[PDB]
This record gives structure tokens, sequence and C-alpha cells, in this order.
RNA sequence: GCUGAAAGCAUCUAAGCACGAAACUUGCCCCGAGAUGAGUUCUCCCUGACCCUUUAAGGGUCCUGAAGGAACGUUGAAGAC
RNA sequence: GAUGUCGGCUCAUCACAUCCUGGGGCUGAAGUAGGUCCCAAGGGUAUGGCUGUUCGCCAUUUAAAGUGGUACGCGAGCUGG
RNA sequence: GUGAAGAGGGAAACAACCCAGACCGCCAGCUAAGGUCCCAAAGUCAUGGUUAAGUGGGAAACGAUGUGGGAAGGCCCAGAC
RNA sequence: CCCGGCGAGGGGAGUGAAAAAGAACCUGAAACCGUGUACGUACAAGCAGUGGGAGCACGCUUAGGCGUGUGACUGCGUACC
């Protein structure tokens, strides 16, 4: 079904009872709610529109606050969409808790990565590192030969921008959800850094 | 005097409809390029767009004969170095039946900004609906 | 002159 | 392979029909409307006075200047610029 | 009135006459394990000793350690035995 | 014999092959090779046949109840195959 | 006389037939670099032209429909020695 949208708060350890050590990604999913709710007699897809958390009333635009006033829910921090699997149905003003997880046991989690900027092709594509000495000459950290005896074909693996991206991992196991605080414990580690929005969906991949 | 030659400012473009259905790929195309073109008007003119507009409906219902419908392939590339893909004629119906019509007609017309420009006049729906009757369209036995 | 250019 | 004639029988085939692999099309992930065929939904803002003129998708003046954007600044787990 | 040559390093890429994995037919196929032929190129496809070597022999592995094209791929990318 | 020293039209493009020998000019026409659905000027032209493989549009020995046509022959209301 | 750093370099005045002669000086070409105006130009592929040719601008024109410049689109077209 539909996932939610929350924070990156960071990683702990998780000791249970017969001493072992989980790792854990907690995740601040605040309180969401729905702003619009389309059908396919207008749009033509069977999706929501949800957004979270809070903004500052002199900085949001006019164009905005309507969409929100809209469905008389206040202002979030972005605005995302879940596409509905033929049995889902939902109300704008609708508010979503963390307990949707409750009986799930796995999620697929999507956020951005790290930013590492321009990159190598070691950094990036794992390349093997020429000789550091035995005649080397200026070519230590360089790729190498790109091509034949005349055009180098597209897909090329080359230096650039490594990171700053869609990333999202599978089947994350699910360690405990507490609604009172409105964290979700999703073991293993995720995209982002702390404090960047991500998004958590049910597994699909079971 | 110099000899007529057409000016696209002035020119006049009528509106047609028609339905392929049961009509032959090659034998059919081949009538559409001669009228985007402008060849069927006394007033044609190599470097103008004299054609006339046209809609066909029914694009998912061409005839072919042999096994032209399982083994004419429809090859393309990506600009990539795997890059071909093959697609059946059945593979195109069932996913895109429009793109038929679309490319025989595209090897049929010129190679240039006016072989597009007839193009653009070209028009087809897999079905037979259509949101252009405002345009009063007419109808073509061809 | 020497073998490859311009040993 | 079933059925089954041509060819009284037989036959997986010609018409019809059922199985069939890490290939191909899908489904998983990312880019993605410069898809010039340039898409779709919601919301927000502007409701002046005239002149002249090859009298038109015309030009110019006075008033008006929103929504929003940019610039600037403090900065970033963003970044060569 | 200049197209710089083996091998190694690096980065690869396509073909299929398939090394492994996958799917099958006959088998002098009991089984296990093989042989032969067909379909299949999706991905994967050793490290070291001697030698400048490719190759090759040897040791020990691996499900397998494929055959070839690309100026016997690649020196305005390195090396220079 | 052409090219070299020869343009032009055709063979998709292609000095040597096919047609044909450019004094200059015209928005005149008839022809050659080769062609006449579209890109691309001209027959979706007429008659009677063949092919089902896109053969046409790359290829041998050799194999094959493919298929049309042609002349016989053997055995057939003593009942044949 | 003025700007300017009691500058360089300029602008007026003035001399002179000439200052469009400022001594970087008769005449003052081209390559090359610029300002201004008209037209074209951000879905379009290749010796950048040629033939045809829309539209735009300006000058004619006793509206005569011509000429000048621009050249969307279109056929053919691979520099010279
Ligand atoms: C004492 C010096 C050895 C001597 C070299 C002579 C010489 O003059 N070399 C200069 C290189 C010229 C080059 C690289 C010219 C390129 O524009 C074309 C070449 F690539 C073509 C090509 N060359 C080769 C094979 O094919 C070829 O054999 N050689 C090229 C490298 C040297 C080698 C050669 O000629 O060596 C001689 C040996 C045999 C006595």
């Amino acid at each position: 079904m539909i996932g939610l949208v929350g924070k990156k708060v960071g990683m702990t350890r998780i000791f249970t009872e017969d001493g072992v050590s989980i790792p854990v990604t907690v995740i601040e999913v605040e309180a969401n709610r729905v702003t619009q709710v389309k059908d396919l007699a207008n749009d033509g897809y069977r999706a929501i529109q949800v957004t979270t958390g809070a903004k500052k009333a002199n900085r949001v635009t006019k164009p905005e606050a309507g969409h929100f006033a809209k469905a008389g829910v206040e202002a979030g921090r972005g605005l995302w969409e879940f596409r509905l699997a033929e049995g889902e149905e939902f109300t704008v003003g609708q508010s979503i808790s963390v307990e949707l997880f409750a009986d799930v046991k796995k999620v697929d989690v999507t956020g951005t990565s790290k930013g590492k900027g321009f990159a190598g092709t070691v950094k990036r594509w794992n390349f093997r590192t020429q000789d550091a000495t035995h005649g080397n000459s200026l070519s230590h950290r360089v790729p190498g030969s790109i091509g034949q005896n005349g055009k180098v074909f597209k897909g090329k693996k080359m230096a650039g921008q490594m990171g700053n991206e869609r990333v999202t991992v599978q089947s994350l196991d699910v360690v405990r959800v507490d609604a009172e605080r409105n964290l979700l414990l999703v073991k293993g580690a995720v995209p982002g850094a702390t404090g960047s929005d991500l998004i958590v969906k049910p597994a699909v991949k079971a | 005097m110099k000899t007529f030659t057409a000016k696209p400012e002035t020119v006049k473009r009528d509106w047609y409809v028609v339905d392929a259905t049961g009509k032959t790929l090659g034998r059919l195309a081949t009538e559409l390029a001669r009228r985007l073109r402008g060849k069927h008007k006394a007033e044609y003119t190599p470097h103008v767009d004299t054609g006339d507009y046209i809609i066909v409906l029914n694009a998912d219902k061409v005839a072919v004969t042999g096994n032209k419908r399982t083994d004419k392939v429809y090859y393309h590339h990506t600009g990539h170095i795997g890059g071909i893909k093959q697609a059946t004629f059945e593979e195109m119906i069932a996913r895109r039946p429009e793109r038929v019509i679309e490319i025989a007609v595209k090897g049929m017309l010129p190679k240039g900004p006016l072989g597009r420009a007839m193009f653009r006049k070209l028009k087809v729906y897999a079905g037979n609906e259509h949101n252009h009757a405002a345009q009063q369209p007419q109808v073509l036995d061809i | 002159x020497t073998x490859p250019f311009x040993x």
C-alpha cells in the first residue's frame, strides 16, 4: 500500500534480551496529513498527496497557502505522492500516524544520497589503481584507455558528480513502532544525512 | 511569365477523416503521403505545404498479407553500444499501434523541415473516437 | 635518431 | 504434444488448440514533457485615462508595479564556478 | 614533406563456432557420472613459480578458469623488460 | 573500347561498366539506357500464367509425398491401393 | 578657457586653402577589430554555394506589380594546386 514521509534522526544500537545488538535507523515520522485525493475522472491515476512538518507563516507562498487552505490543513515542508493499489481510500484533512506500519514487518526506504561532489573513477566506479612506482609518470590514479584505434561509447564510466541523487534501499526489517514518540526503528542504514527527508513504503520484494 | 508557385500564407488546407480497418498498410499510407504533400492539388508546390489535414481512426485494425504480422521486424537504436531493440508487428499494435502508420509515412515523405511539417498534419487514433469534430472534418473513402 | 622520439 | 485431414490408414499442422529456457517484452531501481508530438491537476496575482498614427496581433505617453522571482547578506552533512 | 612496433598495466567493447550456469533430443543413458547434437550470448569466466615474453610447463584452486574481432583493441593513457 | 585528356543521364552513392560526344542562350517538344505506388518526374495500366519463400533482395554438392505443367507406363466394378 | 593627477589624453577657441594637418602629421587600399540600421536566425545535420522561391524593409513608382538588400522552405551539389 502507501508509505509515509519522515526524517532521518540518526542511528543507534538496540540490545535485546538475548544480548544481541540490532543496528537501527531511527526516523521521526511526524503525523502526516493528506492534501489532495485524485481520481481518474480528472487526472488519470489513483493516488494521493501528503505533506508533513511545518513552515513559517511569512515565508510560505500564497499559491500553496490556498492549496493547503483548500483542504483546511496547516502547511508543511513539502509535498509527495503515493499511488493506490486499487483498494485504498482517503479523504483530505485526514491525519495518518506511524501505526500504519504495525503489521508489515518490512519496508523499502528511499532518500537522497550524501554529496561527494566531483569524484574520480576510483571513488566512483571502484577502478583499479595503476602502479605507484616502477616507471609510472603522472598516471597513478588515472583511468587509462577509454576506447580503441574512434568515439567514446555512451555510458563510459568516467569521473563526475557522485551522490546527491535518489536512492532506494529495499527489504529493511522493522524493529519497533512507538506511536507515542512518532518513531520508526528500521534495521540497517538508509540514505541521506541526519535531518534529511526520506520516504518509507512497505516492501514489494517481500 | 514565371510559372505559378503556391504561397503558404494564403493557401487552403482542408480536414478529412479516415478508417484504416481492413486496409493494407503500404497501399494505404502511400495515399496519405500523396495528400499531406499536396500532389493531389492543382496548386502543388514541392517547397510548400499545400496538403490536407487527415484524421485516421482504428489504427489497431490494419490489414497485412503473409506472416508480416509476426515476421515483420521494427528495428531501432537508442544511441548506445547494445542499443538495437527489435519489435515484431504484433508487439507494436498491442503496445502502441499509432506508431505503425506514423512510421510508414515517415519513410514515404521527404526528409527535411517540410516532410516533418507534413507529419504534423497527420493525426492517428487507435479507436473510433476523437475531439476534432470542431474542425468540421470530412469523409474520405481511401 | 636514437630510437623512439627523441632518445 | 492433443485433435486431425490433405493421402479412407498414419502424422505435432495445413485451419484450430495446449506445454515450453538465465535470451527478448514485463515486473525491481534511477534519469525522464527540449516527449518543439514541447503533456496533465490544484492554487495564487493584474478588472487603468487617452492621444496619434501605412488603422494594425500597430506605436507612444501619464498613472499603475501585484502574485512571484532575482539580487544582496548570514550559511549548509550542497558545492570546482 | 613520418600511420610509433611484441608483452605487461589500465580501461574496456562486440560476435557466438558455448567454458560454467539455464532449456532439450538420441545415448552401447540402470543410478551417480559422462559422450554426442540442438536452442541459448542474460550475467559470470583463477591466483602464483620460471621466462622480456604471448604461448607453454609446473603447483594449488574454481560451478567454469571460453574461442575470436576491435591498427595481432588501447604509448597526444602508463610502462620500456 | 572507354578513362587518362570526356562533362551529361543510369547503375542507391561508385575515373575504366550501359546510354550518349557539352559552341552560347530560352520556364519548347520528341527519344536512348533505365524506369513508371511513395521519398522521386512517369501505368496501383491491359491479357493470360507462376511463386507463399518477403523467395524476390548473397551461394554449392546433396536431401525432400513443396508446387504447377508435359509425355508415357504398371496395376484398377474379375473389386484394385 | 574647461574635464583630468600643476598628468597622459581629449573638447572649444585660434592660425591656415586644409586640424577629416595635433608633429603617432601628404595621399591613407586590404587583411584584421568594432559601433549603428534593415532582414534573417535557438526541431535543425554535411565545401556553406547554385537554380527556383515565400515573406519583410527601403527607394522608385504619376498605385504600374520593376530594381536594390535580406534569403524561411526546396532540387542538385564531397574545395584549390
Ligand atoms: C636504429 C633504429 C631502428 C630503425 C629505425 C628507423 C627509423 O628511421 N625510425 C623512425 C620511425 C618512423 C616512423 C614510426 C614512421 C611512421 O610514420 C610509419 C611507421 F609506423 C611504419 C612502420 N615502421 C615500422 C614498421 O612500419 C618499423 O619497423 N619501425 C617503426 C619504429 C622503428 C622501426 C624501424 O624502422 O626500425 C629500424 C630497424 C628495423 C633497423
